[PDB]
RNA sequence: UAUUGGAUAGGAACAGCUGUACUGGGCAGUUACAGCAGUCGUAUGGUAACACAUGCGGCGUUCCGAAAUACCAUGCCUUGAUA
RNA sequence: CCCAUGAACGAGGAAUUCCCAGUAAGUGCGGGUCAUAAGCUUGCGUUGAUUAAGUCCCUGCCCUUUGUACACACCGCCCGU
RNA sequence: CGCAAGACGGACCAGAGCGAAAGCAUUUGCCAAGAAUGUUUUCAUUAAUCAAGAACGAAAGUCGGAGGUUCGAAGACGAUCAGAUACCGUCGUAGUUCCGACCAUAAACGAUGCCGACCGGCGAUGCGGCGGCGUUAUUCCCAUGACCCGCCGGGCAGCUUCCGGGAAACCAAAGUCUUUGGGUUCCGGGGGGAGUAUGGUUGCAAAGCUGAAACUUAAAGGAAUUGACGGAAGGGCACCACC
């Protein structure tokens, strides 16, 4: 008999300040009545939000996971969590008569943000190729995958969490792999397809305000 | 009669014989 | 709720179990761009009007 | 019901999880997080026939009540997330996905970015049926 | 007699292959035996695409496709009319119809 | 300015067998009907008890609210009677 | 031919037949049968519709592939207690 | 949003690869092996096929320990049905998973023994080697990586021929066969009774290997042809069919 959508306060969720679009949208949680607090209620939420929603005029096939780590009173301060490629582009790249080469690495930043980067890469049909099947031998796959691991660990170990997301907003990692692995076997659709933050250090709001200021 | 099932019926017959011949031992 | 009309722009043969439903390409009279495919009971010549009691259902073609 | 939002240059976005299996249709609507939900109407709440919980008629009634409910709270745009049965079962979205998606937009809703998020198993467990499958 | 030269399958120098299940039934069929399709179908084919891309926010949004690979056993692939009974000489044709 | 509200109106699944109609024919179910098995009341015979006989009649059943029901399979078998 | 007698039957269960234009259906009249003679059959006119211009869903028919242990050819052949 | 445990290795994945066969697919490392190739290396007949004998041998099944989420013999119920101890559905025990022993069979198939010789084309494909216009990356050119055009060897296969054979179907082998002989192992003798009985042997068991006879019977069978038939497909048709 009661009305459940009277105790629902709206909060403007904000993307971290290393983007061109800040306000993502609104989220609701219950009013802070008795035991359950609102400021502990909407603090564990992930927003799977595309790059077209965050950059100026970008591509819509790269989604970023964004967690709220702080509620500043009618203001959520969303931190970088993870990254995923969409079903569409991922399932569009996998076709017959070519070799798929996946790689993974478990590497941390200069601050203690332990990530897990997944790479993918596909072999190319040359601009005069008549032979159909166009495969890579196992020792060519093993060398590509070795350099996929090398460049991913290289360009994440150097710098901190802002500088690796700003290396993922334009795909500067995947283009280093597509150009570096040319003189083994030329690859065409090379992407860091998924990033998955495993471990996270003790929270300091002073340095979340750097990502939101 | 399917040859599997014929072979299954001759299999149970032979278990019945081995059982009924271990009596006279 | 509305009760809408649609004019027969093209006939698409004859469906059903006993060959009784005429499959028809109809054109709406709110928008003359918006077309749907409709099953009709009874004799239909091309260029007459039907009364649609639900304007949402679109039939299975062949 | 209470929204402080001006109707000048805004679409306030919900997320529509449409789970069209071969015997039902879920037209579940949430906030952008997924956690806090607004409305879910199923095909089986619109027909009194277990047969027709699947039906493409019932799936458009589900979206009509979802779009009626979403306007009162004041969510005016939707991020569609289509889904099949998934797992080691069928990846084909069922026969009332295109009815629940047609009827959403024509009830005065705005469609955002769409994705087919059926749970694909990279190497599944043993499928119910047996070696010789389902003998009809 | 011997109906087909290859025994209606595509293994020539193996002995064993991994078996997979059907889609409509779950008949555990060898991978190289099964009648396979890879359909790249629009989520909303042509009927709704007008009433979806005109009620979308984004300027000229191209709607995402639905990629699914479907495995069929011989028993069902005929019932679903994916493959047909063919003339003894027409059987030998390997090219697919466009 | 009609929500309601009993009741009779009125629909339903439930069977004790032959017969006809479903079939080229047979056994099954299935439907509609009539006769009589059961059945209730009745006059007599009989008895301390009394449970049956006789001959004469009456005889569905439970549901209590609507009913627009997909009603699939509409099952299997086929002279020794002459090549 | 006359007068008297004034029975069931309130639109017919399951099932089922014929039919698409001067057609169905109604109402008469001829011919054959015929010493006597039309609830029949075969012809003719008269009044004159409803619904359809379709499909293979039932029942069956004709082609082409296909499968078969059938050839008195599915009303076939054949298994076991 | 997490967390937990146990299976599995999607799409890429092919008439592609490897292995004696059974079989084998997530990354990285370690271990020992093998084919083909190349070679003006080495020994110099050391070889081929093989009763007895030996190693490996899917799945199911058996024994002892750990594990159990999915699936699921037996089992329980709900449907269907003339009955349905089946098909359909909801649950489920052994099993399915790992370790250490067992058993030794499959339509274990190419229903096709192995080694060697000869006998038509054609385009591909995998691996190694060789040669040759050019394109492309390493830019700082060569050798190399990725393409392009041929060559040689070994390999999984295709298409195509009146080679020739075959009962045909079909087969570059199933050919080189009354113009019958390269070497060699296994093995068949009309259909049943029958892989049965009985002996022997193997195994914890289940069962494996070797294995008759009395008696019964004029056919059982292989390939192709035509017709009929179909609860087979495609194309038409009929108010003695439907709408």
């Amino acid at each position: 008999v009661v009305d459940p959508f009277s105790k629902k306060d709206w909060y403007d969720v904000k993307a971290p300040a290393m983007f061109n679009i800040r306000n993502i949208g609104k989220t609701l949680v219950t009013r802070t009545q008795g035991t359950k607090i609102a400021s502990d209620g909407l603090k564990g939420r992930v927003f799977e939000v595309s790059l077209a929603d965050l950059q100026n005029d970008e591509v819509a096939f790269r989604k970023f996971k964004l967690i709220t780590e702080d509620v500043q009173g009618k203001n959520c301060l969303t931190n970088f969590h993870g990254m995923d490629l969409t079903r569409d582009k991922m399932c569009s790249m996998v076709k017959k008569w070519q070799t798929m080469i996946e790689a993974h690495v478990d590497v941390k930043t200069t601050d203690g943000y332990l990530l897990r980067l997944f790479c993918v890469g596909f072999t190319k049909k040359r601009n005069n190729q008549i032979r159909k099947t166009s495969y890579a031998q196992h020792q060519q796959v093993r060398q590509i995958r070795k350099k996929m691991m090398e460049i991913m660990t290289r360009e994440v170990q150097t710098n901190d969490l802002k500088e690796v997301v700003n290396k993922l907003i334009p795909d500067s990692i995947g283009k280093d792999i597509e150009k570096a692995c040319q003189s083994i076997y030329p690859l065409h659709d090379v992407f860091v397809r998924k990033v998955k933050m495993l471990k996270k250090p003790k929270f300091e709001l002073g340095k979340l305000m750097e990502l939101h200021g | 009669m399917r040859a599997k099932w014929r072979k299954k019926r001759m299999r149970r017959l032979k278990r019945k014989r081995r059982k009924m011949r271990q009596r006279s031992k | 709720q509305p009760i809408k009309l649609a004019r027969v722009t093209k006939v698409l043969g004859r469906t059903g179990s006993q060959g009784q439903c005429t499959q028809v390409r109809v054109e709406f009279m709110d928008d003359t761009s918006r077309s749907i495919i409709r099953n009709v009971k009874g004799p239909v010549r091309e260029g007459d009007v039907l009364t649609l009691l639900e304007s949402e259902r679109e039939a299975r073609r062949l | 019901s209470l929204g402080p939002q001006v109707a000048e240059g805004e679409n306030v976005f919900g997320v529509c999880h449409i789970f069209a299996s071969f015997n039902d249709t879920f037209v579940h609507v949430t906030d952008l997080s997924g956690k806090e939900t607004i409305c879910r109407v199923t095909g089986g709440m619109k027909v009194k026939a277990d047969r027709d919980e699947s039906s493409p008629y019932a799936a458009m009634l589900a979206a009509q009540d979802v779009a009626q409910r979403c306007k009162e709270l004041g969510i005016t745009a939707l991020h569609i997330k289509l889904r099949a049965t998934g797992g080691n079962r069928t990846k084909t979205p069922g026969p009332g996905a295109q009815s629940a998606l047609r009827a959403l937009a024509r009830s005065g809703m705005k469609i955002g970015r769409i994705e087919d998020v059926t749970p694909i198993p990279s190497d599944s467990t043993r499928r119910k049926g047996g070696r010789r499958g389902r003998r009809l | 007699t011997k109906k087909r030269r290859n025994n209606g399958r595509a293994k020539k120098g193996r002995g064993h292959v991994q078996p997979i299940r059907c889609t409509n039934c779950a008949c555990c069929v060898p991978k190289d035996k099964a009648i396979k399709k890879f359909v790249i179908r629009n989520i909303v084919e042509a009927a709704a695409v007008r009433d979806i891309s005109e009620v979308s926010v984004f300027d000229a949004y191209v709607l995402p496709k639905l990629y699914v690979k479907l495995h069929y056993c011989v028993s069902c692939a005929i019932h679903s009319k994916v493959v047909r009974n063919r003339s003894r000489e027409a059987r030998k044709d390997r090219t697919p119809p466009p």
